[PDB]
């Protein structure tokens, strides 16, 4: 179907097919020089230049190299600068340049490529969509909101634009507004609406309004391969890992870490209380929209495997103790943090992002009544000087209805069945 | 913006190349 040969490229069509054939055969080295010869002899051929660009692309994948891939990205832009580029070829070339610039994290760059695709093709809705994604990738939810509004002002039936529209509304805590969009969009069946994120957030938005349909959708998404179960709905998983809401210390193998936490708990407690008395701002309010009501704040010492050096100035002995346990200080999918919660607080049901961590809680200051935590079907209480362990990739929930503050210490560990090699390579969360 | 306790961000990992 797609017509990629302007008038002059039709007269050299035999040489261009010759060279693209070598490329399809796998001979990356042969074709790249066959396209570079064509580009030398035909410096205005948009099809020679695209062939060069694609061969650079295949290479940077044979080679897993970032410098050559960066070259393919300029060659893709070279295609669009030439005279008389056929439209199918100009779109294809610049889309790939955006998609491979997103792969490097040049998302400031992928953004400009996408804006140009939309200037050049103002009736293509897919490119307004793909540009909404460019805005979400860099955290610019405001500009992404307009984009999907515009798309919806023109095509209100477009699924993709609807789910993304909802996703934005949910993230803004416009929970009920979010739900028809999330629902109709998943229901459209358009390409790119069958994504776990939308199943996840429709069910969660239903739960918060008290619509008991919410688990119908958790079950749909389980059917279609997004969640491991209806209860355990994390999205950045390593498939297979033993899955259970509550673990005993021995079942994790981290008995040394647990012993240390429990034997040295009072120095951990005392540095946290010192930080509450003299250095409160180190405690930051929870900021993932997880509270229905009340006050909940966290003082973080490690995140994504990296010690916070200024934070460790306010808990120096605790940081020194934990340095001996890399199963937690190098868990690049978890944190190490004090967590304070006061009366009047209800944490919505919610799930962590990854099944690659287990979460330990050490009780530091626990009132006798009013504080409890549910993971899955079972609710439990903290104790001062004692560690509980649960998989926060399962749905969990917390209440604080006591008459003073409740303080715990939270230590994330690598899932025990994860290999040394998985631990070193998995991308941070 | 990061995914610490939940899944509220469009993507939780950061693309940084090969
Ligand atoms: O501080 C708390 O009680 C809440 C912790 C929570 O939701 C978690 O530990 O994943
Ligand atoms: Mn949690």
């Amino acid at each position: 179907k797609p017509k990629l040969l302007n008038k002059f490229d039709k007269t050299i069509k035999a040489e261009l097919d010759a060279a693209e054939k070598l490329r399809k055969r796998g001979k990356i080295e042969e074709a790249v020089n066959a396209f570079k010869e064509l580009v030398r002899k035909y410096p205005q051929s948009p099809r020679a230049r695209y062939g060069k660009a694609q061969c650079e692309d295949d290479l940077a994948e044979k080679r897993r190299s970032n410098e050559v891939l960066r070259g393919a990205i300029e060659t893709y832009q070279e295609v669009a600068s030439l005279p008389d580029v056929p439209a199918d070829l100009l779109k294809l070339s610049l889309k790939r340049r955006s998609d491979r610039q997103q792969f490097l994290g040049h998302m400031r760059g992928s953004l400009l490529t996408l804006q140009r695709l939309v200037q050049l093709f103002p009736n293509d809705t897919s490119l307004k969509n793909d540009l909404g994604v460019g805005y979400l990738l860099i955290g610019d939810n405001d500009n992404a909101k307009k984009v999907y509004e515009e798309v919806l002002s023109v095509t209100p039936n477009d699924g993709f634009a609807k789910v993304h529209y909802g996703f934005i509304l949910k993230a803004q805590n416009k929970i009920a507004e979010s739900i028809p969009y999330l629902k109709e969009g998943i229901e459209s069946g358009d390409p790119g609406t069958d994504d776990g994120r939308f199943y996840f957030h429709l069910g969660d938005a239903m739960q918060r309004v008290g619509n008991k349909e919410a688990y119908k959708w958790y079950e749909l998404g389980h059917k279609r391969g997004h969640f491991a179960s209806v209860w355990q709905r994390s999205l950045y998983n390593v498939n297979g890992l033993k899955a259970q809401p509550w673990w005993t210390p021995k079942e994790t193998g981290y008995t040394e870490l647990v012993k240390s936490l429990e034997r040295n708990w009072k120095l951990i407690r005392d540095e946290g209380l010192a930080v509450m008395d003299k250095a409160k701002g180190l405690f930051l309010p929870e900021d993932e929209n997880l509270r229905e009501k009340g006050d909940w704040s966290q003082f973080t010492l490690w995140q994504q495997g990296r010690r916070n050096e200024n934070a460790c100035k306010g808990a120096p002995k605790t940081c020194t103790l934990l340095e001996k346990f890399p199963e937690t200080t190098g868990c690049r999918r978890g944190q190490i943090k004090y967590s304070i919660m006061h009366p009047g607080t209800h944490v919505w049901p919610h799930t962590g992002p990854t099944n690659c961590r287990l979460r330990m809680h050490l009780g530091l200051v626990i009132p006798k009544e009013g504080c409890k935590i549910r993971c899955a079907n079972e609710t439990k209480t903290w104790e001062e000087g004692k560690v509980l362990i649960f998989d926060d990739s399962f749905e969990h929930e917390v209440w604080q209805d006591a008459s003073s503050f409740r303080l715990i210490f939270i230590v994330d560990v690598w899932h025990p069945e994860l290999t040394p090699q998985q631990r070193r390579s998995l991308p941070a969360i | 913006g990061k995914c610490k306790d939940g899944l509220g961000e469009y993507t939780c990992t950061s693309l940084e190349g090969f």
